[PDB]
C-alpha cells in the first residue's frame, strides 16, 4: 500500500482532502458539553401531600406506588424518601444502556394505573415523572433590587414572562422554576369563624361553589327548529380573577339581614404555594431558572441564545428586576476547548521546531505540520459517526493521543532522511526502501495499541462509560494516523524531501547547526560503546529491572486511588445544618451570618452568596439549609490562596466557631451529575417487619461496631434524619358522636388549618393556578392553639377542639427511606487512610452479619457500580495482554521475541507513578489512561528496535549484538526526537493553576514524568531484554 | 441550655452509658431539657434505658419533672411496657396518681398497651383504680373497650 | 370569525334568598340547553 | 403453533342477536360437526 501512493501521490492528496472536509463538517455539526451521559438512567417518581407526616406519606403514597412498579424493564434496584414536608421521591435507576425515553414511559404508565388508589389530595396536585440523572448547564438568577418585590413576586413574573420564551429558545432541554407561581392565600381566622358560627368545611364548600367553570350550551344547537337564523354559544360562571372577587365569596346571611364575607373571616392576598424555601440573593429577595442542555445540543451556542432571549425581555421587566448568573458551566467549557486547542497548535509548533534541530530543511518540517491535522480532523468525524460530543473527557482523550499521532510523521520522515544519508539514493527510491523498513511494523503496531486500548471500552457501569470515552477517542486517533503514515506521509516524503549526498550528516556545515551535528554524531558513538558495554554484563540490569519492578508495585500500593480532580469551577457549598426541631427563623440567622463572612472576608473572591433556607438534598426540614457562593472570574483571583480548595478551608475552620450549627464548606465534584464516587454507599434492611425502632437499634449497633476500625472505616454518616418529637392528638370517637360533631368536620378543620389544603383553580391574567386555603401563623404555631379552633356539631352548637380530644408528645421519623420496596436506612463512609474501599466494603459485610434477626443490607450508587465493574477487570487486562503477545508473535514470526518488547511496560509506568508520588496527586482515570499512551508509546519505541535489529539478523546474516548495536543507534534520533516534543508538549499542562489546572495537572504530571524514564531506561533495557531473550530462547 | 446538658439529652436518648458516666462526673445538668419539655430521664424511661435512669435519680433527677404537656417519666415507662424502670422510678418516689394535661395517669396508659404486670407494679404502690382521665373513663373502661379479659379481672 | 357569545349571569345571594341551590340552576341550565351525558345504555348489544 | 393437525375457530355475532341466539347458532354447529366424524373429530366448544 505505501508503495501504491508513492506513484500516485494526487490519489494520497484526495484521500486526505476528503478526510478534511469530513473532520471540518463534523466540527461545526459535532455537539458540545461539559461531560456526557455517565451516571445510569435514573427515573424520579415526585408527588406531594400539603401538610402529611413522613409515616402518613409512606403508608398511603410511598408503598403503594412502590407495589406497583411491576412489569419494567432493566430495573437495578428502587430507592424512595418520604418525609414530613409531605413529599414522597421515588427514584427507579436502571441498567446502563437502557433507553431512558422506554425507561421513563413504562415507570410512568404503570405510575397512572395506581394513581386511582392514591388519596384524592394527592391526585389533586398530581404525581410527576422526570429524568434526575443529567445536570444543569447553567442557573439564572432572578432577583430585586429596588425592594419593592417578594421572592413570591418574582417566581411569579418569572413563571408567567420568562419561563416559557427561556424553554422555546434553541437548545435548551428542560427549564425548572426556581420557587412557584402565585396562589390565591386565604388566611383563616378562628376567632372570626367560631363569632358567625363557621368552620373551614364552610370556606372550602363556598370557594369550590362561587370559583368554578359551569357548562351550558348554546342558542339555537342542533338538533335545529327549520328557520334557525342564529346560532350562538351561551357563556355561564367562569373562574374568578382577583383577590377582591375571592373577598366577595358569600359563607353565611343572618336573620338581620347582614352579609358574611370571606374577607370578614381571612387575609387574602397573591401568595406563594409553599413557604418551606426563602431564597436570598447577597440579602435581597431572589428567585431563578435551572437550565438543562437538550440532546446533541451545542453548550456554547445555547448559553449565548439563553443570555440573547435573556437581553430581549430587559425592557419589559419592572423596576429594580436584574438578572445575574452565580451557576454558568459555558465559560468552563470555553477555557477547555480554547486550552486543548491551544496544545495540539503547540504540539504541532514543538514538531516544527525538533525536525527543523535534527534535519535542518524546511520541506521536511511542512511533513508532519500536514499529516498530523489530517489525523486530528478525521478523528472528529470517526467521533461524529460513533455519536460522540465535544467534551472534557473526549478533549483529553486527544491529548493523551498527541504522543502516538506525532510518533507517526517523525518515524516515516526520520527514517526516509537517515536512509538517504547512508545509502545516498534519491527521494522516491529512498521512501520505497525506507517504508519497506517499517510498514510491517506500523501494522503490528496498530494491532498491538487496539490490544491496548479497545478492551478499555468494555468496562461496566459509570466508570466503563468515562473509560469509554478515552478508548473511542484514542482508538479512532491511532487508527487514522497508521493509514496516514502508509497513504500519505509516504506519497509526501517520495514528492517533498530533497537528495541527500551518501555520508553527509551535516559535520561539514558550520555555527550553531554544524555544532550540533558534530555533538550528536559523537554522543551517538557514546550510547553505542555504553549498550555494548552494558550487553558484555547483563546480569547486573536483571537485578536492576526486579528493583524498578519492586519499586513499581511498592507506588501502586502507597499511591491513594481517586475518580476525577476536584475542579476550581468559580463556584462552591456551605451547608447549614441546626439541632433538630428547630425552626426556619434560627436557620436564617447562620445563613445571614455565612452571607455576612464570604462579603466581607472573601471580598476581593466571592461575587455572591445564593442562601437557599429549608433546603436540602438529604430531605428539607426547617433546621437544615444551604448557601451556593458565587465567586469572580479566575483572572481576578491569582495565587492559590485565593482559589476554592483555600477559601474552602479557611471558611470552614471561621465557621467551626459558631454554637448550635454545624456549618462546612465543601468544593462540587468533576462531574457534579455523579456525586465524589470515592468511598461506599451502604443500605440496612428490614427484611422481616421489624419496624422502623428496631431498624434504628439495629442502625446504631452498625454504627458503634463501625466506630471500634478507625484503621478500616472512617467518616461513617448515616443519610437519613434522627426521630424528632411529634405532636401526638387522639380524636375520642364517643365525646364527638355525643356531641353531634362528624370524623369528617373534624379532621378537614384541624388538617386544613393547620397544614393547608388545595381548593380549586382560578385564572390570573390568563394563568390558571391554585387556591390553598389555610390559617394565619399566629393561631397555629404552639399547642394552646389547638383550643381555639370549634367544628359546629348538628344541633348547630359550636365545639371547642379541645372538648373531644386529648394531646401527648411521642417520637417519629421526620424522613422514612425504602429500599427495593423494604423499609431501609442509607448508611456513608470511605475507606481509612492507606487501606482500599474492597477492604472497608467486605468489613461492613463482616459487621452486617452480627446484627440482629430479620436485618438484612445491600450495595447501592457507585458501590453496586464498583462490584459489578471489579469483576469484569481481570478478563480485560488478561485478554489485553494474551492478544499483544499474539500480534507481536505474527509479526516477528516467534513465540519467545515478543517477551523482549512486552518487559518494556514497567520503565514508563514507574516514572508516572514517581511524578504523581512527588507532586502529590492520586491514582485517577486522568493518570490510568496516562500510563497506557506512555506504555503504547515505549512499547512502540522498543518494536522498531527489535524490529530493525531481527531483520539485519534475518536478512543481512549478522550477529545478535552487532544487530542489537547498529538497530539502536538507528533508532536513537527519532525516540529522542519525539520525546524532546511530547515531554515540552505537555510540560504547560503540569505548572497550569488556572481553570480545569486539576484535569490538566492529572494529564501532564502522569505522562511526563512517565515518558523521562520511558525514553531513558528504554534506550539501555531494550537492547538488554532483546539479547536476554534471544540467548534464552535460541 | 448548658453544652453539656445538651450531649447528656443526647446520650441519654442513644442510651450511652459510658458517655453519661463522664458527663455526670463533669457536671451535666439533669434537669436540662427540650423545646418539648423532656430531660434526660423522660428520654432514658421512653427508649428503655434501665442503667442511665438508675444514674441520672442517684444525680438528683427530677423523678415528678413534667414536660408541656404534663407527662411525666413514668408515663413514658408504663406507656411502652419497661416494667424495670417503672419499680426503679416509684422506689425514688415517683407520683403513680400523676395527671397530664388531659387527666391521664400512668395506669391508663398500661391498661390500654395491656402490660399486665406494670399494672400490678402501679396498684402495688398505690394507684388510684377509680382515677378517670378527662372524658370520665377509668383503667377499666379502657380494658373492656380494648377486650383485654385478663386486665378486667385484674382491675376488680 | 369572532361569533357573538350569550353571557347569561347567574345570582347566587338573590337565588340563595329564594331557596335554591346554584348545583340545581348550573345542572338545569346545562343538561336543558348543552345536554348531558348520563350514564351508558346498551342498544343491541352494544353499549351506547 | 399448538397440535398438528388442530384447528381454533371462532363463531362470530355480527347482526347483534345475542347470547341465546349465539348458543342456538353454536350447538347447531356441533351437531352438524358430529354427523362427520370421516373429517371432524372432537369438535367442541373451549368455553363455559
Ligand atoms: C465529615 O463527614 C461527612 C461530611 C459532612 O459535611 C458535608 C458538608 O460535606 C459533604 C461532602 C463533601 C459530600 O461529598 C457529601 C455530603 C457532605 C456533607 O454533609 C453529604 N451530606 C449528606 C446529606 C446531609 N446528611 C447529614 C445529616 C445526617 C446531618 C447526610 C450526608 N449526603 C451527602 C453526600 N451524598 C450522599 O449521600 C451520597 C449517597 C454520596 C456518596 C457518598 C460518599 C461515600 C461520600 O460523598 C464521601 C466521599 C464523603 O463525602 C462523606 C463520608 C462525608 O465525609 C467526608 C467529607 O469525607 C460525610 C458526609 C455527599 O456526597
Ligand atoms: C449540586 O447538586 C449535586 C451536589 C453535588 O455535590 C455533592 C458532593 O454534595 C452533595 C450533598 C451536599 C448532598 O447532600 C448529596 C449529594 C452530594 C454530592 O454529590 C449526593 N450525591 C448523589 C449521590 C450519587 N448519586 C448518583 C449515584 C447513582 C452514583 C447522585 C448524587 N446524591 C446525593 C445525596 N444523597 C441523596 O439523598 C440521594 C442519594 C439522592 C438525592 C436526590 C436528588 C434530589 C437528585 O438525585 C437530583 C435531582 C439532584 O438533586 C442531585 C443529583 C444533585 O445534582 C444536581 C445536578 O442537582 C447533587 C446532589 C445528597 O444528599
Ligand atoms: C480485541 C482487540 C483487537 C483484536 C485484533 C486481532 C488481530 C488479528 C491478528 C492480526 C495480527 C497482525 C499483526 C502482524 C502484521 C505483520 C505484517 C508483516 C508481514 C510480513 O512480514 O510481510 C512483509 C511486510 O508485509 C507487509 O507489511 C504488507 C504485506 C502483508 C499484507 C498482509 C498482512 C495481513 C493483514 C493485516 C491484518 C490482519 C488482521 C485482519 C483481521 C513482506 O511483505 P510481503 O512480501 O508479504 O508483501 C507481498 C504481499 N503478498
Ligand atoms: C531511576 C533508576 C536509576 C537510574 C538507572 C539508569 C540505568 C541506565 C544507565 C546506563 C548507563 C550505561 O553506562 C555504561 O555502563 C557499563 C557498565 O555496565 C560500562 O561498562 C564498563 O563496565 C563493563 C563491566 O562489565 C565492561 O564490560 C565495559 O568494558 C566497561 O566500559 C560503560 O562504560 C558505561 O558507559
Ligand atoms: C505491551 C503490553 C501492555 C499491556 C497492558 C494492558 C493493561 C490495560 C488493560 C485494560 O484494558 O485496562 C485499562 C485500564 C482501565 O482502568 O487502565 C489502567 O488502569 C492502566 C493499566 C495499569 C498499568 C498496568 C501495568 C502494571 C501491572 C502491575
Ligand atoms: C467556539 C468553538 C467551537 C468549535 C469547537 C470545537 C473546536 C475543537
Ligand atoms: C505473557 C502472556 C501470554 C502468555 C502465553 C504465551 C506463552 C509463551
Ligand atoms: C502458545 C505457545 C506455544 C509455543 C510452543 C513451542
Amino acid at each position: 500500500m505505501p508503495n501504491f501512493f508513492i506513484d500516485r501521490p494526487i490519489f494520497a492528496w484526495v484521500i486526505a482532502i476528503i478526510i478534511m472536509l469530513a473532520g471540518g463538517l463534523a466540527i461545526l455539526k459535532l455537539p458540545v458539553a461539559q461531560y456526557p451521559t455517565i451516571a445510569p438512567p435514573a427515573v424520579t417518581i415526585s408527588a406531594s401531600y400539603p401538610g402529611a407526616d413522613a409515616k402518613t406519606v409512606q403508608d398511603t403514597v410511598t408503598q403503594v406506588i412502590e407495589q406497583n412498579m411491576n412489569g419494567i424493564d432493566n430495573l437495578m434496584y428502587m430507592s424512595s424518601n418520604s418525609d414530613s414536608t409531605g413529599t414522597v421521591q421515588i427514584t427507579l435507576t436502571f441498567e446502563s444502556g437502557t433507553d431512558a425515553d422506554i425507561a421513563q414511559v413504562q415507570v410512568q404508565n404503570k405510575l397512572q394505573l395506581a394513581m386511582p388508589l392514591l388519596p384524592q389530595e394527592v391526585q389533586q396536585q398530581g404525581v410527576s415523572v422526570e429524568k434526575s440523572s443529567s445536570s444543569f448547564l447553567m442557573v439564572v438568577g432572578v432577583i430585586n433590587t429596588d425592594g419593592t418585590m417578594t421572592q413570591e413576586d418574582i417566581s411569579d413574573y418569572v413563571a408567567a414572562n420568562m419561563k416559557d420564551a427561556i424553554s422555546r429558545t434553541s437548545g435548551v432541554g428542560d427549564v425548572q422554576l426556581f420557587g412557584s407561581q402565585y396562589a390565591m392565600r386565604i388566611w383563616m381566622n378562628p376567632n372570626e369563624l367560631n363569632k358567625f358560627q363557621l368552620t373551614p368545611v364552610d370556606v372550602i364548600t363556598a370557594i369550590k361553589a362561587q370559583n368554578a367553570q359551569v357548562a351550558a350550551g348554546q342558542l339555537g344547537g342542533t338538533p335545529p327548529v327549520k328557520g334557525q337564523q342564529l346560532n350562538a354559544s351561551i357563556i355561564a360562571q367562569t373562574r374568578l380573577t382577583s383577590t377582591e372577587e375571592f373577598g366577595k365569596i358569600l359563607l353565611k346571611v343572618n336573620q338581620d339581614g347582614s352579609r358574611v364575607l370571606l374577607r370578614d373571616v381571612a387575609k387574602i392576598e397573591l401568595g406563594g404555594e409553599n413557604y418551606d424555601i426563602i431564597a436570598e440573593f447577597n440579602g435581597q429577595p431572589a428567585s431563578g431558572l435551572g437550565i438543562k442542555l437538550a440532546t446533541g445540543a451545542n453548550a456554547l451556542d445555547t448559553a449565548a441564545a439563553i443570555r440573547a432571549e435573556l437581553a430581549k425581555m430587559e425592557p419589559f421587566f419592572p423596576s429594580g428586576l436584574k438578572i445575574v448568573y452565580p451557576y454558568d458551566t459555558t465559560p468552563f467549557v470555553k477555557i477547555s476547548i480554547h486550552e486543548v486547542v491551544k496544545t495540539l497548535v503547540e504540539a504541532i509548533i514543538l514538531v516544527f521546531l525538533v525536525m527543523y534541530l535534527f534535519l535542518q530543511n524546511f520541506r521536511a518540517t511542512l511533513i508532519p505540520t500536514i499529516a498530523v491535522p489530517v489525523v486530528l480532523l478525521g478523528t472528529f468525524a470517526v467521533l461524529a459517526a460513533f455519536g460522540f460530543s465535544i467534551n472534557t473527557l473526549t478533549m483529553f482523550g486527544m491529548v493523551l493521543a498527541i504522543g502516538l499521532l506525532v510518533d507517526d510523521a517523525i518515524v516515516v520522515v526520520e527514517n526516509v532522511e537517515r536512509v538517504m544519508a547512508e545509502e545516498g539514493l534519491p527521494p522516491k527510491e529512498a521512501t520505497r526502501k525506507s517504508m519497506g523498513q517499517i510498514q510491517g511494523a506500523l501494522v503490528g503496531i496498530a494491532m498491538v495499541l487496539s490490544a491496548v486500548f479497545v478492551p478499555m471500552a468494555f468496562f461496566g457501569g459509570s466508570t466503563g462509560a468515562i473509560y469509554r470515552q478515552f478508548s473511542i477517542t484514542i482508538v479512532s486517533a491511532m487508527a487514522l494516523s497508521v493509514l496516514v503514515a502508509l497513504i500519505l506521509t509516504p506519497a509526501l516524503c517520495a514528492t517533498m524531501l530533497k537528495p541527500i549526498a551518501k555520508g553527509d550528516h551535516g559535520e561539514g556545515k558550520k555555527g550553531f547547526f554544524g555544532w550540533f551535528n558534530r555533538m550528536f554524531e559523537k554522543s551517538t558513538h557514546h550510547y553505542t560503546d555504553s549498550v555494548g558495554g552494558i550487553l558484555r554484563s547483563t546480569g547486573r540490569y536483571l537485578v536492576l529491572y526486579l528493583i524498578i519492578v519492586v519499586g513499581m508495585a511498592y507506588l501502586f500500593v502507597r499511591l491513594p486511588s481517586s475518580f476525577l480532580p476536584d475542579e476550581d469551577q468559580g463556584v462552591f457549598m456551605t451547608m447549614v445544618q441546626l439541632p433538630a426541631g428547630a425552626t426556619q427563623e434560627r436557620t436564617q440567622k447562620v445563613l445571614n451570618e455565612v452571607t455576612h463572612y464570604y462579603l466581607t472576608k472573601e471580598k476581593n473572591n466571592v461575587e455572591s452568596v445564593f442562601a437557599v433556607n429549608g433546603f436540602g438534598f438529604a430531605g428539607r426540614p426547617q433546621n437544615t439549609g444551604i448557601a451556593f457562593v458565587s465567586l469572580k472570574d479566575w483572572a481576578d483571583r491569582p495565587g492559590e490562596e485565593n482559589k476554592v480548595e483555600a477559601i474552602t478551608m479557611r471558611a470552614t475552620r471561621a465557621f467551626s466557631q459558631i454554637k448550635d450549627a454545624m456549618v462546612f464548606a465543601f468544593n462540587l465534584p468533576a462531574i457534579v451529575e455523579l456525586g465524589t464516587a470515592t468511598g461506599f454507599d451502604f443500605e440496612l434492611i428490614d427484611q422481616a417487619g421489624l419496624g422502623h425502632e428496631k431498624l434504628t437499634q439495629a442502625r446504631n449497633q452498625l454504627l458503634a461496631e463501625a466506630a471500634k476500625h478507625p484503621d478500616m472505616l472512617t467518616s461513617v454518616r448515616p443519610n437519613g434524619l434522627e426521630d424528632t418529637p411529634q405532636f401526638k392528638i387522639d380524636i375520642d370517637q364517643e365525646k364527638a358522636q355525643a356531641l353531634g360533631v362528624s370524623i369528617n368536620d373534624i379532621n378537614t378543620t384541624l388538617g386544613a388549618a393547620w397544614g393547608g389544603s388545595y381548593v380549586n383553580d382560578f385564572i390570573d391574567r390568563g394563568r390558571v393556578k391554585k387556591v390553598y386555603v389555610m390559617s394565619e401563623a399566629k393561631y397555629r404555631m404552639l399547642p394552646d392553639d389547638i383550643g381555639d379552633w370549634y367544628v359546629r356539631a348538628a344541633d348547630g352548637q359550636m365545639v371547642p377542639f379541645s372538648a373531644f380530644s386529648s394531646s401527648r408528645w411521642e417520637y417519629g421519623s421526620p424522613r422514612l427511606e425504602r429500599y427495593n420496596g423494604l423499609p431501609s436506612m442509607e448508611i456513608l463512609g470511605q475507606a481509612a487512610p492507606g487501606k482500599s474501599t474492597g477492604e472497608a466494603m467486605e468489613l461492613m459485610e463482616q459487621l452486617a452479619s452480627k446484627l440482629p434477626t430479620g436485618v438484612g443490607y445491600d450495595w447501592t450508587g457507585m458501590s453496586y457500580q464498583e462490584r459489578l465493574s471489579g469483576n469484569q477487570a481481570p478478563s480485560l487486562y488478561a485478554i489485553s495482554l494474551i492478544v499483544v503477545f499474539l500480534c507481536l508473535a505474527a509479526l516477528y514470526e516467534s513465540w519467545s521475541i515478543p517477551f523482549s518488547v512486552m518487559l518494556v511496560v514497567p520503565l514508563g509506568v514507574i516514572g508516572a507513578l514517581l511524578a504523581a508520588t512527588f507532586r502529590g496527586l492520586t491514582n485517577d482515570v486522568y493518570f490510568q489512561v496516562g500510563l497506557l499512551t506512555t506504555i503504547g508509546l515505549s512499547a512502540k519505541n522498543a518494536i522498531l528496535i527489535v524490529e530493525f535489529a531481527k531483520d539485519l539478523m534475518d536478512k543481512e546474516g549478522k550477529g545478535l549484538i552487532e544487530a542489537t548495536l547498529d538497530a539502536v543507534r538507528m533508532r536513537l534520533r527519532p525516540i529522542l526526537m519525539t520525546s524532546l516534543a511530547f515531554i515540552l508538549g505537555v510540560m504547560p499542562l503540569v505548572i497550569s493553576t488556572g481553570a480545569g489546572s486539576g484535569a490538566q495537572n492529572a494529564v501532564g504530571t502522569g505522562v511526563m514524568g512517565g515518558m523521562v524514564t520511558a525514553t531513558v531506561l528504554a534506550i539501555f533495557f531494550v537492547p538488554v531484554f532483546f539479547v536476554v531473550v534471544r540467548r534464552r530462547f535460541s | 441550655g448548658s453544652d453539656l446538658g445538651k450531649k447528656l439529652l443526647e446520650a441519654a436518648r442513644a442510651g450511652r452509658d459510658d458517655e453519661v458516666r463522664i458527663l455526670m462526673a463533669n457536671g451535666a445538668d439533669v434537669n436540662a431539657a427540650d423545646v418539648v419539655g423532656w430531660t434526660p430521664l423522660h428520654l432514658a424511661a421512653y427508649w428503655g434505658h434501665l442503667e442511665i435512669v438508675e444514674v441520672l435519680l442517684k444525680n438528683g433527677a427530677d423523678v415528678n419533672a413534667y414536660d408541656t404537656l404534663g407527662s411525666t417519666p413514668l408515663h413514658l415507662a408504663a406507656h411502652f411496657g419497661h416494667l424495670e424502670i417503672v419499680e426503679v422510678l416509684l422506689k425514688n418516689g415517683a407520683d403513680v396518681n400523676a395527671k397530664d394535661d388531659n387527666g391521664i395517669t400512668p395506669l391508663h396508659l398500661a391498661a390500654n398497651r395491656g402490660h399486665l404486670e406494670i399494672v400490678e407494679v402501679l396498684l402495688k404502690y398505690g394507684a388510684d383504680v377509680n382515677a378517670q382521665d378527662k372524658f370520665g373513663k377509668t383503667a377499666f373502661d379502657i380494658s373492656i373497650n380494648n377486650g383485654n379479659e385478663d386486665l378486667a379481672e385484674i382491675l376488680q
